[PDB]
C-alpha cells in the first residue's frame, strides 16, 4: 500500500516543516487546484499540545483537528511518537472532498500518550491571526505544494480558506 | 356546500348595520362579532347562547324589534349600547336558524312573543347544538370579516 | 367480435420520437395521441399472442399471421359510441348523430359552413368531457447528492379519463374471444396498463358511400404521393395529411417505417377508394394488405355503424 | 399472459405525505400532491416505483440484479421490465368526527367517497382473473357498497349523524345491517356522496404555509413565503403490482416483497415527509 | 439500517409556546396554534428543523459545517440533509384537577389520550424497522397502556375519580401499579379514552386576548384587539430526529445532540413563549 | 451563551395589582384576572413588556433608540427585538 | 430446544396424518384464530411427488410447496427421510404473520434424495377439489385442533380457504 501522513495546521510552531519527505511521486490527497484547499481531513476525538505540537488522544468526540494528508513517512527522527494504522478510504472523515481515494491507505498521524499529569480542557482555536496566515503558506503549504507560488498563485484565495476551513482544540495548558 | 351562506351573512349584515343608529353601537357589535364567535367553538354553542340572551336585557320593544328585522328594513335597535350589540348578534344567530330551517320561523316568530314559549325555544336549541354550531361557522365567521371590515372608527 | 380495451390509469401514446435525456442543458417533453394507432393496438394483441416459432425479421409478416383482421378504433363511454373528428389541426370526439350532415355542411355557403363546423369543434366537440391532459412531470435523482440531475426533467402530456372509457376494435377472427379476454395488457405507453373484453356485435363489412370517415390512418404508398397531394381536395373534404412512423418493433427494437398518411378522423370522398387501387401496385399491394389486416385503411360510413375498407 | 400474479397493497401514510407534481394545480398551494383525473390525491406510477426502487437498493445491496430484472435496470442496459406498479388511488381519508353520542364514541373516522371506490373495484374486477388467489372476500364488500350508492353509508359503526371535519353534518345508513371492515384499525369507514365528500376530503388534505427567515434579524425575507400540500398521516392509498412470468419474480415476490413494511416515498423526507408503510393485500384478507 | 441513528426526544415546554397558525383553513382565534390531523396540537417538523437548527448555528458555531451537512446547507444546496426531524406528536398536556379523594392530593396532572400513543407506537415501531434501534422499553410500556383501550385509566397513582379542568368528571382504573413512569414526574399521568380526552384538552390549551394601546390615549387602537393560541408549559411532545450514514450524522450524535437541552421553538419569542427542553429517550428511561 | 445577560427580578406590588384577562363565558366575574395554566394569578409576558416599555419610553426619553433595538420598534419593524420578558410566575401571594 | 415440523396440505395420499405426534404441550406456530389460517409456512425451490407425499429439492425459485407447523417429531417410522434444521423465527416464509415466534425452531420437513432417475417437471397444482377438502380436514384440521370439529369454526371461511391459500408444484409423475 501507499503511506500518508498527517500534518496538523494550527497557529503554532515546532510545524514549521517536519514531514522531512515529499511526494516522491505524483501523487497526494490533499490539493489545492485554483478553488480551494480539498480533502480536508479532520481527526476527531484529539487535541493538538502546542508544547510539541501533537495529537493528544482525549475521549471528547468534539474535540477535533484539521489538518492535510500528504503523500509520504514520518521524519524518520521521531519514528515512535506517531499513529500508524491502515485505513480505507471511506473510513477518513474528510472535509470538501474532490474524487474517491484508493480505498486503501497508511497514515501517520503526531501523536503522545496522554501523559495524565494535569487533566485536560480544550479550547476551540481559530487561525485567523493574519500574520501566520502568511507564513504557514509559505512554510508548510509551499515545501508541499510548491506551485502554491507558481502555478495557482491565487493566494488571496488559498490564504483565505486558510482561516475558514482550519480550526482545532488545543489544550490551552 | 356553504355557497351560498356568503351571501346570507351580507343581507343579515346589512339589516344590523342599519339598525345600528348609534356609532358606538357599531363599534360594540364589531366587538361581538370577533368574541362571540371564538366562545361558540371553545365553550359551546348553548353556552354562549345564554351569555348571549342574558347580555341581551330581552323581554322589550326591542325583543319585537327583533321580530321586525326578520321582514322590515326601517326597525332599530334602542338600548344600551352592550344591549343592542349583543341583540343584534341575537339576530345575527336567529336570522340563520330561520333562512336555513334548522328552526320553524313560525315557532320561532311566536316563541320571541309568547312568554311561557322562550324555555321551548332555550329548550329545542339544546338538542339543535350540534348541528347548527356545524353549520353557522361558516356564517359566522363571515360576519366576524364583514364586521372589522365594514364597521370603522371614525 | 368486438374488443373492449379498458385503461385502468390514464395512458399515452407518444408521437414526435425522441422522449429520452441527450441534450445536457435541455428537458424533455412529449405529448400523446388521442386514438392510438392501429400499430399500437395490433402489437398489444400480438404480444399476448406470440410464439418464437414465426417471424425472424418481419414485425408484421410475422403480426398478420396472429391476428385476422382489426376494424379501426373509436371510443365507447356508456353504451355511447364516439367518433375521431379532424380539422386544420383540431380533433374533436363528436357523437354519431353529428356525422350525418356532414357532406351537405361541407358543401354550404361560405358563411354557412364555417358556423356549422364551428360549432361542431367547440360546442358539440365532447372530447374534453371525457378526456383530459394530465400533464405528468417526472425527474431523475442522481443517488450521490439526492437531488434531480442535470436537467433530467420531462414533461409527459398522459391521457386522463374523466369518464369510463374503452377503445373499440372489432376481430374477424372468433377463435381469439377465449385467448384476448380479461387478460391485463400493457397497452402501449410509459409501462402502462389496461384491460380486454370481448364481446359479439354484428356490424357491416362493405358499403357503398360518397363520403366516409376514416376511422385509422389511410396510409399512402408514396408512389401516388405527388400525384395525391397536388389534388388533395378531390380526396379528402376535411381532416389532416402528414408523415407518420408505423410505430417501434419489439422484435427487433426499431422504429418502424415512415410513410404519409391521413389521420384518423378525416372525412375522405369515395375517389380516395379507387385512386389508391389504381396507384397502387402488385409489389406493394401484398404490402398494404397486411396493413390494411392490423387494421390501418379502415373507412366508416358517415350513415351508422358500416365498417368498409379499402384494399378488402 | 405475461402477468402471471398481481399483488395489491395499500399505502399507509405513518407521516404526512408529499408527493410533488410541480405547480399543476391553482387553489393556492404553490407545492401541490399529485392529483388525477378528478382531483383526488394520487401517487404516480413513476414516484411510487422509483421511490420504492431507490429504496430497496439500499435495503438490499445484495440483490440488486434482482431488482433490476424486475423494477427496470436503470442504467444504460434497457432489457424490458417484469413489475409493473399502478398509480395509488386515494382510497379513505381520515377525518375529525363529533357524532351525537351515537355510539361508542370516536373522534376521527375514515372517510371514503363512491368515486373513489369505482377506481378501486375496477384495479380489483382486472385482476381477478389471473389472481389465482382470488381476494372476493375483499372485491364483494366494495360490490354491496357500490350497490348501496346514492347516500352517505357506514360499514360497521352505528352512527346515524356525524359532524365530519367540523363543517359538514351527514348521516348515516348501515350497509344492510354488519359487514367485516376492511381497515383492521378499529376505526368506521364512511362511504359519502361525491359531492359531499369532495368537501369533507378537501378538508382533510393539510395546506400549510411555509416560511424562510432572515437568520440575522429574525424576520421572514422577501418572497419567502410559499404554500404546500400534504396528504394525512393515517391516510391510505391503494396500488397494485403486477408482474410477469419470471424467475427473478418468484424471488421478488417471495424475499424482497414479505420484508417491505416501511419505505419513504415523495419529497420533503427532512421535514419527516415520507414515512409510509405497505400491507400487502393477501394477508389482510 | 436504512438510518444510520435514530433519536426520538421529548419536547418539555418550559414556558407558554406558540407555532404560529400555517394553515389555510379559516378559524376562530386570529392566531391559532399549529393543528395535528386530530385535530391535536402539534409541532410540524419544518418549524422543529428551523428552530433547532438555526439554535445550533449560534450555540456551535465551530461546527456549522458538521450542522450544514446533516440539516442542509441554507443559500446554495449542492446536495440533499442527511437529518429528518418528524413531526412533534402531543404526548401529554397539564390539567388541572380536583381530586375528589386520596392519600395524596393533586393539582393538575398529565393527560393523554389513546389516539395520542397510537400515533407514537406508530413513530416507534416504524423507526424501529428502519434503523438499528429498538426501543424496546417505551415500546412495552405503551403497548401495555394500548391494551387497555377504551377505558380511562390512571397510570400510577390511585385516584378512581377526579374532575379535569373543572368541567369534566371521570373515573380512573389502575393499570399495574408497577408499571415506572413515562417520564421523570411525580405527577400521574391520565390516560383518558380520545372522546373525553380531545375535550379534557381543549380546557388546557391558553386562548389570550392580546391589544395594542395607542401610546398617546392609553387606549386600545382602531382594531387593535386579537386572540392568540398558547400549548401550556410542562406540555410534553413527541418526535424523532434520524439521521443517514454521513461521518456528520455520528459528529451530531455524539456532541451536538449530546449538548442540546434547550431550545427556542415556535413565535412571540419576545414575550418568552418558545422556551423548550429536550429529554432524548436514551437517557429518560 | 444564548443570551447576553439573563436578569430575574420580583415584582413586588405597591397597590392593589389588576392585569386583565378581558370577559369571558365561562368566568362569572365580569373582569377577571390573569390566571395560570393550572389556575394561580400570573402577568402575561405580553402585559409586563408593553407596560415597562411604554414607561421606558417616557423615563428616558434620550435612550429611544437603545430601548427599541432591546424592546422592538412600533412604527416600523424590520426586525425582531433583542429582550424577552417571561410570564411573571406567581412567587408568594399575602396571606 | 424445542421440536416442531411441518405437515404441508396437498391434494395427495400419504399425508392423511404424517407427524405421528400432537403438541405434546400447547405450543405451536400455525393457528386457527377464527379468522382463517394464520401464521403458514411456505418452503420455495422445493416441489412434492404424489407417490408417498414428500418435498423434493428443486433448484427452480418458482417452485413451492404451501403447508402448516406442528409441534413435534417426525414418523419415527424412517426417521431418516427428514431435513432437521436449527433457524431463527425472522428466517421463516411465513404467510398471514399473526404473531411473533421464538427465535428459535427446529422443524423436520418430509424429504427425499431426488431420485435422479427421471427429470424433474413440476406444475402448479390448487388444492380445491370440493370432495377432498372434506377428507383431510377430518385427517388433520381435528387429529391436530379438535376443536374445529366442535363449539366454534366459521365454515363458510375456513371450508373454504384450504382450497383457497394452500397450493404448490408437484411433479405429476
Amino acid at each position: 500500500s501507499t503511506q500518508r501522513e498527517y500534518v496538523f495546521i494550527p497557529i503554532t510552531n515546532s510545524i514549521t516543516i517536519d514531514v522531512k519527505i515529499t511526494i516522491g511521486g505524483s501523487d497526494h490527497i490533499t490539493n489545492i487546484d485554483e478553488r480551494g484547499i480539498h480533502n480536508v481531513l479532520v481527526i476527531t476525538g484529539y487535541a493538538v499540545d502546542e508544547k510539541n505540537g501533537r495529537l493528544v488522544p482525549t475521549l471528547d468526540p468534539c474535540d477535533y483537528v484539521k489538518g492535510i494528508l500528504v503523500a509520504g513517512t514520518p521524519q524518520q527522527a521521531q519514528s515512535n511518537d506517531f499513529l500508524t494504522l491502515k485505513l480505507p478510504a471511506n473510513k477518513l472523515y474528510l472535509i470538501r472532498k474532490k474524487g474517491n481515494i484508493s480505498d486503501d491507505l497508511k497514515i501517520y498521524i503526531p501523536y503522545s500518550s496522554p501523559d495524565a499529569r494535569n487533566s485536560m480542557k480544550t479550547k476551540p482555536v481559530s487561525i485567523s491571526d493574519d500574520t501566520i496566515v502568511n507564513n504557514i503558506i509559505k512554510e508548510v503549504f509551499d515545501k508541499i505544494y510548491n506551485i502554491t507560488q507558481k502555478e495557482k498563485v491565487k493566494i488571496e484565495k488559498v490564504k483565505e480558506d486558510i482561516k475558514e476551513l482550519f480550526s482545532y482544540y488545543a489544550l490551552e495548558q | 356546500l356553504y355557497e351560498e351562506d356568503y351571501k346570507l351573512a351580507l343581507e343579515a349584515f346589512k339589516k344590523v348595520f342599519n339598525a345600528l343608529t348609534h356609532y358606538g353601537a357599531k363599534q360594540a357589535f364589531r366587538s361581538r362579532a370577533r368574541d362571540l364567535v371564538e366562545e361558540i367553538y371553545n365553550s359551546g354553542f348553548i353556552p354562549t347562547f345564554f351569555y348571549i340572551i342574558s347580555k341581551a336585557e330581552l323581554n322589550s320593544d326591542s325583543l319585537d324589534s327583533l321580530i321586525s328585522l326578520f321582514s322590515s328594513d326601517n326597525a332599530i335597535l334602542r338600548g344600551s349600547d352592550e344591549n343592542v350589540s349583543y341583540s343584534a348578534y341575537l339576530f345575527i344567530i336567529l336570522y340563520y336558524l330561520i333562512k336555513r330551517g334548522i328552526i320553524e320561523q313560525k315557532f320561532l316568530i311566536q316563541a320571541l312573543r309568547c312568554e311561557k314559549t322562550r324555555l321551548d325555544l332555550i329548550d329545542k336549541l339544546y338538542n339543535l347544538a350540534p348541528i347548527i354550531s356545524a353549520k353557522i361557522r361558516t356564517y359566522l365567521l363571515a360576519i366576524k370579516r364583514l364586521s372589522e371590515a365594514l364597521i370603522e372608527a371614525r | 367480435k368486438r374488443v373492449l380495451i379498458k385503461p385502468l390509469e390514464p395512458l399515452m401514446f407518444r408521437s414526435q420520437g425522441e422522449f429520452e435525456p441527450l441534450i445536457t442543458g435541455s428537458h424533455t417533453a412529449a405529448q400523446s395521441l388521442i386514438i392510438p394507432r392501429p400499430s399500437t393496438i395490433a402489437g398489444m394483441l400480438g404480444y399476448i399472442l406470440f410464439n418464437k416459432s414465426s417471424g425472424t425479421g418481419d414485425w408484421l409478416s410475422d403480426l398478420t399471421n396472429l391476428l385476422a383482421t382489426i376494424y379501426g378504433t373509436f371510443i365507447e363511454t356508456n353504451g355511447e359510441y364516439l367518433f375521431p373528428l379532424r380539422m386544420g389541426n383540431h380533433l374533436a370526439l363528436v357523437d354519431q348523430q353529428h356525422l350525418i350532415n356532414l357532406p351537405t355542411l361541407l358543401e354550404k355557403e361560405y358563411e354557412r359552413r364555417e358556423k356549422g363546423i364551428y360549432e361542431l369543434f367547440y360546442d358539440k366537440n365532447k372530447l374534453f368531457q371525457i378526456i383530459n391532459h394530465q400533464d405528468r412531470i417526472g425527474i431523475s435523482i442522481d443517488k450521490s447528492t439526492r437531488t434531480v440531475k442535470e436537467h433530467y426533467l420531462y414533461s409527459a402530456r398522459y391521457l386522463a379519463f374523466k369518464k369510463e372509457v374503452n377503445y373499440v376494435i372489432f376481430i374477424d377472427n372468433d377463435a381469439i374471444s377465449d385467448k384476448i379476454n380479461g387478460k391485463i395488457v400493457n397497452f402501449g405507453g410509459e409501462n402502462r396498463i389496461a384491460k380486454l373484453e370481448v364481446d359479439d356485435y354484428k356490424v357491416d363489412t362493405s358499403i357503398e358511400e360518397e363520403y366516409y370517415l376514416a376511422l385509422s390512418p389511410i396510409l399512402i404508398p408514396d408512389e401516388a404521393l405527388d400525384n395525391f397531394l397536388d389534388n388533395i381536395s378531390d380526396y379528402v373534404a376535411m381532416g389532416k395529411v402528414d408523415k407518420i412512423s408505423l410505430g417501434f418493433d419489439i422484435a427487433n427494437t426499431k422504429r418502424k417505417e415512415m410513410l404519409t398518411a391521413i389521420l384518423e378522423g378525416s372525412i375522405v370522398k369515395r375517389s380516395i377508394i379507387d385512386f389508391i387501387k389504381n396507384e397502387i401496385k402488385n409489389d406493394l399491394r401484398y404490402r398494404f394488405s397486411k396493413y390494411e389486416k392490423i387494421g390501418y385503411n379502415t373507412l366508416m360510413s358517415l350513415c351508422k355503424l358500416a365498417l368498409r375498407k379499402i384494399l378488402s | 399472459p405475461y402477468y402471471a400474479f398481481a399483488e395489491p397493497f395499500f399505502i399507509h401514510a405513518i407521516t404526512h405525505l408529499h408527493v410533488g407534481s410541480g405547480s399543476s394545480v391553482e387553489e393556492e398551494i404553490d407545492l401541490p400532491f399529485q392529483r388525477d383525473e378528478l382531483g383526488y390525491p394520487t401517487i404516480y406510477a413513476s414516484s411510487l416505483k422509483g421511490a420504492i426502487k431507490s429504496f430497496l437498493l439500499k435495503e438490499f445491496p445484495d440483490k440488486r440484479d434482482v431488482i433490476y430484472k424486475v423494477l427496470g435496470e436503470d442504467e444504460n442496459p434497457e432489457e424490458a421490465s417484469l413489475g409493473t406498479f399502478l398509480d395509488a388511488i386515494l382510497f379513505a381519508i381520515p377525518s375529525r368526527i363529533i357524532e351525537i353520542d351515537s355510539a361508542k364514541p370516536y373522534v376521527w373516522v375514515y372517510v371514503t367517497t363512491y368515486e373513489l371506490l369505482k377506481k378501486v373495484k375496477l384495479y380489483l374486477d382486472s385482476i381477478s382473473q389471473l389472481s389465482n388467489a382470488s381476494f372476493s372476500n375483499l372485491k364483494n364488500k366494495i360490490d354491496t357498497i357500490l350497490a348501496k350508492e346514492g347516500k352517505n353509508i357506514t360499514l360497521d359503526s352505528d352512527l346515524k349523524s356525524a359532524i365530519l371535519n367540523e363543517d359538514f353534518y351527514v348521516e348515516l345508513e348501515a350497509l344492510n345491517n354488519k359487514i367485516p371492515s376492511i381497515i383492521n384499525a378499529g376505526v368506521p369507514l364512511l362511504v359519502l356522496e361525491d359531492s359531499i365528500g369532495r368537501e369533507v376530503i378537501n378538508r382533510s388534505l393539510i395546506r400549510v404555509r411555509r416560511i424562510r427567515i432572515d437568520r440575522d434579524k429574525k424576520v421572514v425575507e422577501t418572497g419567502g413565503l410559499w404554500s404546500e400540500e400534504y396528504v394525512p398521516m393515517k391516510t391510505i392509498f391503494f396500488s397494485v403490482l403486477l408482474g410477469k412470468e419470471s424467475k427473478e419474480s418468484a424471488i421478488f415476490a417471495s424475499c424482497i416483497l414479505r420484508n417491505l413494511r416501511y419505505v419513504i416515498l415523495g419529497g420533503k423526507e427532512t421535514i419527516g415527509k415520507g414515512i409510509v408503510e405497505l400491507r400487502w393485500v393477501k394477508d389482510v384478507i
